[PDB]
C-alpha cells in the first residue's frame, strides 16, 4: 500500500533488536535478556515471528 | 574506542544486580543474611567468618557449615539458569 | 532427485577429485541433471565406483532395489589413468525445486 | 469453589500422602495426578497388577478425607 | 595530576584502586581518583 | 550479473562500535557503523516541523555518552524514554574554542550554567 | 555508586609564599603531606 | 599369622576399630576419638583436614569447644600411636607410614581385585579362598560403638560391600556345585535381609539347581506377596525370566 | 536461473588473524575458550582451527584466540557468582576471530604462519591465520544485473 | 614409580599443595605461600603481575606496605625451590622449566582427555585404567588449608570438575557391568552429597540393573521431599523420565 514498505527479515531484526529482547523476555521464550540477546544473535525462528 | 560503555553490557549489569536480589530472597532469610555477610554484595568488604561470629555468636564450624549448605544450594541446578547466563 | 552426494576424499564442493578434469562443482552441476526414480520414501544411497581411464556416466553407476536411473547416456566425468571416483549419491523424493 | 476444584486437580500425588505401594501401582500406570485418578472409574483400579483391596480402601479414605470422591461412585 | 586519572578511580602510583573512597587526593602522586571522562573535560596551561 | 551484489550493500545497526575523538557511532558495513544523517535530511525534518524526530536523531541515537545507555535500559526495561541531554560534539566544541583563547562561557537564566 | 560510602574528608589548608591559600581534599586516614603544589601560581 | 612382621603397626575397623602392634592391641580409649581414628582411617591415606573432620564427626552443631577437642583427641592418639604415624599438614591430620596389608580394608580391596582377577583368569578355587580370607576379616558388626551421622554413612556402606561380597561368593559357590552350606547361608541372610531382591534370586537359583521344586515356587510367591504387599511392583523381568526357565526346566541350569 | 544454475558465483572471502606478543602476555591460538559451550567449539581443530569443509555460519568460531589478561576488578556480585560456578584459573579474554554480521560460507582453506617455524613473520607477531570461505552465490532480489 | 626420573620436579596441587625433589619432600611453608606457590602454578607458568597475585592471594582489602610481602613469599619460594625454576618478569612472577608430567593438574588434565579419546574409540579397559590412574592423583579435598578467593574458586571448580569425572567414571562402569562398587560407593556419596541430582540418577540406573529396587525409590522420594522443602521446585525432567521408564520395566536397560 502507500504506507507501506518492505524490510528484510536480518535489517528488521538488527534496527528492532532491544524491542525484540523485551518482547522475547515478556512472552517468556527467554529467561532473561542474556538469553534473549544469544537467541537473537542466532536467529531462531521464534525470533522471527 | 574501548573505555565507551557498551549500553548492552550496562543493561547486563543492571539485570543481574535485579535478578541476584531476587534469587537470594528466594533462599531463607537466615542463609540470604549470611551469604550477604559474607561474600561483599549489600557491604563492599567481605567479612571473614571470624569477623562475622561475635555479631551472630556461633562456632566456626557452624557457620562454616551453613556456607557450605548456602553454596551447595546454590550450585544446584534449579536455582543456575536464571544467573548462569549471566557469567 | 539426488538431495545429496559424498565423494571420497573430498570435504567440500570447492576441491577438485584427483584424476578428473571436471571439478567437484561441475559434478554437481552433471549430477543435477540425472533423473531417477525412488520408490522408497526414504532416502536411499546409490554407490558409484570406477578405477583407470575412461568416461564415467550414468550407465556406470549402481542404482539399488526400488531406484532406477532413466538416462544412463547422462555423462558424468572423465577419468585418465590415475582417476578413481566413488561417490555415495542420495536419493529422496518430493515435488518442485 | 471452582478454583478449589482447580487446586485440588492439580497438585501432583506426593501431596497425597499415602503408602509407597498404592503411590508406586499408581505411578506405574502413568498416573501422575489427583484428578487423573477421580477421571478412571473403579474397574480401572481394579484393573491395576497387585492392587488389594486393601489398598483401594487406603486410596478411598485418603480421598475421603479431601472430601472428593471416584467417578460411578 | 593535571588531566585526571586515565582509569576509572584509580591514581599512577597504582595506589588506590578501589571505587569507595572516589574523590580524594592521592598524597604519593596527587591523582584525583574518578571516572576517565573527566579527561575529556579537564584542561591545563603553558606559562610562556 | 555486476558486483553489486545484495549480500553486500545490506547493513544494520542498532548500537555497535563507536567513534573515539567524538563519540558519535563509526562507519562502514564491515565496522557495524550507523548511517550518516547528514545536513539535508535535518533540513527535511525542520520543514516537516518534527523537532522531537530531529532532537532525537541528533542527540539520543549518538553524540550522548549517557543518554545512549539511558535509552536502551528504557527499551529494555519498555519504560519511557528519558529527555535528551546535551550532545558530545557541543562538548568538544566549546573546549575547542576555550583553547584558542575564546571565553565562550554557556548562560542560563539565572547565571552561567 | 547507590549506597556507598565516601572515605572521611579533611580539607587541609595550603598557602604559598605569593599568598594564594587553597583546599585540599584528603583522606582521614591518609597521610597530610606537609608540601604542595600551588593551584594558582604553581609554586611551594 | 605367617605376616605378622615384627614392628608392624595395623589397624581394624572392619568391626570394632583398633590399633595392634605385635599382635598387641592398644589403648584406643574413648569412642570419640576412636570415631576420630576411624574417620583419618578410612580415607585411605587421603589427608583430611580439622574443619571436615569436625563436620563428619560432630554432625550439625558442634559446641563451642569443637577445634579444641580434635586438637586434643588427636594428642592423645599420637601418645596412644606412634609419632611418625599421625601427622599434621596444612591445619588437617592424616596417617602416614601405613604398611601394605596392614589396614584390613585395603588388604580386603586388594584381596578383592585379586579374587576378580581370578575370576576372569578362570581360578575359581583361588578367588573363592583370596575372598574368603578377606571376609574373615570382618569383626562383627562394622565401626562398633562409633558415633556420628559419617560412621552410620561409612557403616551403611561397608555393610553393603560385604553383602554384595557374599553375593558373589553365593553366586560362585552355586557355580561351583557347593550348594549344601548355600543354602543355609542364603536362608538365613534373607531372614537377615528380607530387602535384598538379587539375594533371593540367587536363593531361587540355588533351590532350582539343588532338585527341589514347589517349595522354591512358595519362595517365589513369599517375594511376590512380599513385592506386592510393601512395594508394588510387578517382578523385575530377570527374575521373571529366571522363574520362567525353572518352570520350562532348562536342562542348561541344571 | 536459479534452479538450474545459471546466475550463481561463487565468492571466496579471507579473513585473518595474528596471535601476538603484546605487554601482557603472548596471544595463544587455543581450542580451551573460556565462557562458551562445548557445541560452538565442536568444529575446532585440536590447535583452535577450523576445519576444511566445514560449514559456518555467521557469530561462530573460527580460529580460537584468547588474549593473555586484563586489568581485573571483580563486582562483589560477579565476584560471589564466580565462588557458585568457578572460573578459568588464567582469566585469559575472548578475542576469537569470529564470522562477520550475515555471512555464511564453507571453510576451504586455512593459513598459518609461525614464528618457531622458518616462516618470516612481522616483528611482535608470534603467529598467524588466515581462513578463506567459500559460498555458492545464487540470484536473488536487489543483484544487480 | 616407572616415571621418577632424575633430576625431575614434582608438584602437587590437587590435595595440599607440595614440592618433591627426586622423591624428597620440601618444607612448602605458611598457608599464604603455599597459595602463592598454587596461584604461580595453576596459570600454566604464565607470568602473573604482582597486583594480580595479591588479589589471588587477599582479594579486595589489602593492607597498605604488604606488597613487600609478596616479594619476600617469592624469595621463600626461591630459597626452597631451584633458582632458575621462578623467573621475574614486569614486576611478576612465573614457574618455568616445569617438564611434562610435574603438574598433577596436566597430568589430570591429559588423563581425562586420554579418557575421552578412548570413549570416542571405545575403548574400555584403557580408559578404565587412565580414569583409575586420574582417581589417584588427588589426596582428600584439594587445596587444603590455604587461603584466599582465588583458592576458593580453584577449589569449588576442581571438586566440581571431580564430581563430572566420578559421574562419567561410574557412567561407564554401569556401561561395562560393575553394580556392586558402583551402589556402594554411590551411596556413600549421596549421603555426603545429598542435593547431586546426577548422582542420584546414577544411583536409580545402577540399582534397576543391580536387583534393587525398594532402597531405590526410597532415595527418589526422599530425593522429591528434599527438593521441595529446601528449594519449592520440581526436579530434573530426565530424573522423573527415567523413573517412569523403570516403572514400565523396560528390558532395554536389563
Ligand atoms: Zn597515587
Amino acid at each position: 500500500k502507500l504506507h507501506q514498505c518492505g524490510l528484510p527479515k536480518a535489517m528488521a531484526l538488527e534496527l528492532f533488536k532491544p524491542f525484540v529482547m523485551k518482547r522475547l523476555v515478556d512472552l517468556n521464550h527467554a529467561q532473561n535478556i542474556k538469553s534473549a540477546k544469544r537467541m537473537v544473535e542466532r536467529g531462531r525462528t521464534v525470533v522471527y515471528d | 574506542d574501548s573505555e565507551a560503555v557498551v549500553p548492552a553490557d550496562a543493561v547486563s549489569f543492571t539485570l543481574l544486580q535485579e535478578q541476584l536480589h531476587s534469587v537470594l530472597d528466594t533462599l531463607s532469610e537466615r542463609e540470604a543474611g549470611v551469604v550477604s555477610m559474607r561474600f561483599g554484595l549489600t557491604d563492599g568488604q567481605p567479612k571473614t567468618l571470624d569477623e562475622i561470629g561475635k555479631v551472630y555468636g556461633v562456632t566456626r564450624e557452624r557457620i562454616r557449615q551453613i556456607e557450605s549448605k548456602t553454596m551447595s544450594k546454590l550450585r544446584h541446578p534449579s536455582r543456575s539458569q536464571v544467573l548462569r547466563d549471566y557469567l | 532427485a539426488v538431495t545429496s552426494i559424498r565423494i571420497d576424499g573430498v570435504l567440500h564442493e570447492f576441491t577438485t577429485v584427483p584424476g578428473v578434469k571436471e571439478d567437484v562443482t561441475d559434478l554437481i552441476l552433471n549430477i543435477k541433471q540425472l533423473v531417477v526414480s525412488s520408490e522408497h520414501d526414504e532416502p536411499v544411497v546409490m554407490y558409484l565406483r570406477k578405477q583407470g581411464p575412461g568416461l564415467v556416466t550414468a550407465a556406470d553407476i549402481a542404482p539399488p532395489a526400488g531406484v532406477e536411473v532413466h538416462n544412463p547416456d547422462l555423462v558424468l566425468a572423465t577419468l585418465n589413468g590415475k582417476g578413481k571416483l566413488e561417490m555415495e549419491l542420495t536419493v529422496e523424493r518430493g515435488r518442485g525445486y | 469453589t471452582d478454583a478449589a476444584l482447580a487446586a485440588d486437580l492439580a497438585l501432583p500425588i506426593e501431596e497425597l500422602e499415602l503408602t509407597v505401594r498404592s503411590y508406586n501401582c499408581l505411578k506405574r500406570e502413568g498416573i501422575h495426578s489427583v484428578g487423573e485418578l477421580v477421571a478412571r472409574s473403579e474397574a480401572d483400579l481394579l484393573d491395576i497388577r497387585n492392587f488389594g483391596a486393601k489398598s483401594i480402601d487406603e486410596v478411598k479414605a485418603k480421598l475421603a478425607g479431601m472430601g472428593l470422591a471416584l467417578k460411578d461412585s | 595530576k593535571i588531566f585526571g586519572p586515565t582509569r576509572d578511580w584509580e591514581c599512577y602510583c597504582g595506589k588506590y584502586k578501589r571505587v569507595r573512597f572516589k574523590g580524594i587526593i592521592c598524597e604519593r602522586c596527587g591523582v584525583e581518583v574518578t571516572r576517565a571522562k573527566v579527561r575529556r573535560e579537564r584542561m591545563g596551561h603553558i606559562e610562556l | 550479473k555486476l558486483h553489486h551484489l545484495v549480500d553486500d550493500k545490506l547493513h544494520a545497526r542498532s548500537t555497535g562500535p563507536y567513534s573515539m575523538i567524538t563519540q558519535q557511532p563509526l562507519g562502514g558495513k564491515a565496522q557495524f557503523g550507523g548511517q550518516r544523517f547528514g545536513e539535508m535530511e535535518v533540513w527535511a525534518l525542520e520543514a516537516y516541523g518534527a523537532a522531537y524526530a530531529l532532537q532525537e536523531l541528533l542527540t539520543i541515537k549518538s553524540d550522548d555518552v549517557t543518554g545512549r545507555v539511558k535509552v536502551y535500559e528504557a527499551i529494555v526495561k519498555g519504560e519511557n524514554i528519558p529527555e535528551p541531554g546535551i550532545p558530545e560534539s557541543f562538548k568538544v566544541l566549546i573546549k575547542e574554542m576555550q583553547s584558542l583563547c575564546l571565553n565562550v562561557e554557556v548562560l542560563s537564566s539565572d547565571g552561567m550554567s | 555508586d547507590r549506597g556507598i560510602d565516601l572515605a572521611p574528608r579533611q580539607a587541609v589548608e595550603y598557602a604559598c609564599e605569593k599568598g594564594h591559600r587553597f583546599e585540599m581534599p584528603f583522606s582521614v586516614e591518609a597521610e597530610i603531606p606537609p608540601e604542595w603544589e600551588c593551584k594558582v601560581c604553581g609554586a611551594q | 599369622a605367617e605376616e605378622e612382621e615384627s614392628g608392624a603397626l595395623r589397624f581394624g575397623v572392619l568391626g570394632p576399630v583398633r590399633a595392634w602392634r605385635d599382635g598387641e592391641t592398644l589403648a584406643t580409649g574413648s569412642p570419640q576419638q576412636r570415631a576420630l581414628l576411624a574417620a583419618l582411617l578410612l580415607r585411605e591415606g587421603r589427608t583430611a583436614t580439622a574443619g571436615e573432620l569436625i563436620d563428619a564427626l560432630w554432625g550439625e552443631e558442634p559446641p563451642s569447644q569443637a577445634l579444641a577437642a580434635v586438637r586434643t583427641y588427636a594428642s592423645r592418639l599420637r601418645k596412644v600411636l606412634d609419632p611418625g604415624v599421625l601427622v599434621s599438614e596444612s591445619g588437617g591430620y592424616a596417617v602416614r607410614g601405613l604398611a601394605e596389608g596392614a589396614l584390613d580394608l585395603a588388604r580386603a580391596q586388594d584381596l578383592a581385585s585379586a579374587a576378580e582377577k581370578a575370576r576372569s583368569a578362570g581360578d575359581l578355587c583361588h578367588a573363592r579362598d583370596l575372598l574368603r580370607r578377606a571376609l574373615d576379616l570382618w569383626d562383627g558388626e562394622v565401626l562398633a560403638g562409633v558415633p556420628g551421622p559419617y560412621a552410620q554413612t561409612q557403616r551403611v556402606r561397608l555393610g553393603e560391600w560385604r553383602l554384595q561380597l557374599l553375593e558373589t561368593r553365593l553366586d560362585m559357590d552355586l557355580d561351583q556345585g557347593c550348594h549344601a552350606e548355600a543354602v543355609s547361608e542364603l536362608t538365613a541372610l534373607t531372614a537377615a535381609h528380607p530387602l535384598r531382591e538379587r539375594l533371593r534370586e540367587l536363593l531361587m537359583l540355588a533351590l532350582y539347581r539343588s532338585g527341589r521344586q514347589a517349595e522354591a515356587l512358595a519362595v517365589y510367591a513369599d517375594t511376590r506377596r512380599l513385592l506386592a504387599d510393601e512395594l508394588g511392583v510387578d517382578p523385575r523381568p530377570g527374575l521373571q525370566e529366571l522363574q520362567q526357565r525353572i518352570l520350562q526346566a532348562d536342562p542348561a541350569l541344571a | 536461473l536459479v534452479q538450474d544454475d545459471v546466475l550463481s558465483s561463487i565468492h571466496i572471502e579471507e579473513h585473518e588473524v595474528d596471535a601476538r606478543d603484546t605487554k601482557l602476555g603472548p596471544e595463544e591460538i587455543t581450542r580451551d575458550i573460556p565462557n562458551v559451550s562445548e557445541e560452538v567449539l565442536a568444529d575446532l581443530d585440536e590447535r583452535g582451527i577450523i576445519r576444511i569443509g566445514a560449514e559456518v555460519v555467521a557469530g561462530d568460531i573460527l580460529v580460537g584466540k584468547v588474549t593473555p589478561k586484563g586489568e581485573t576488578e571483580l563486582t562483589p556480585e560477579e565476584r560471589l557468582l564466580r565462588a557458585i560456578f568457578g572460573e578459568k584459573a588464567r582469566e585469559v579474554r575472548d578475542t576469537s576471530l569470529k564470522v562477520p554480521h550475515g555471512e555464511i560460507g564453507k571453510v576451504i582453506g586455512v593459513r598459518v604462519f609461525d614464528r618457531e617455524e622458518g616462516d618470516e613473520l612481522p616483528p611482535g607477531v608470534n603467529q598467524l591465520v588466515r581462513v578463506y570461505v567459500a559460498q555458492k552465490r545464487k540470484i536473488t532480489d536487489g543483484d544487480k544485473l
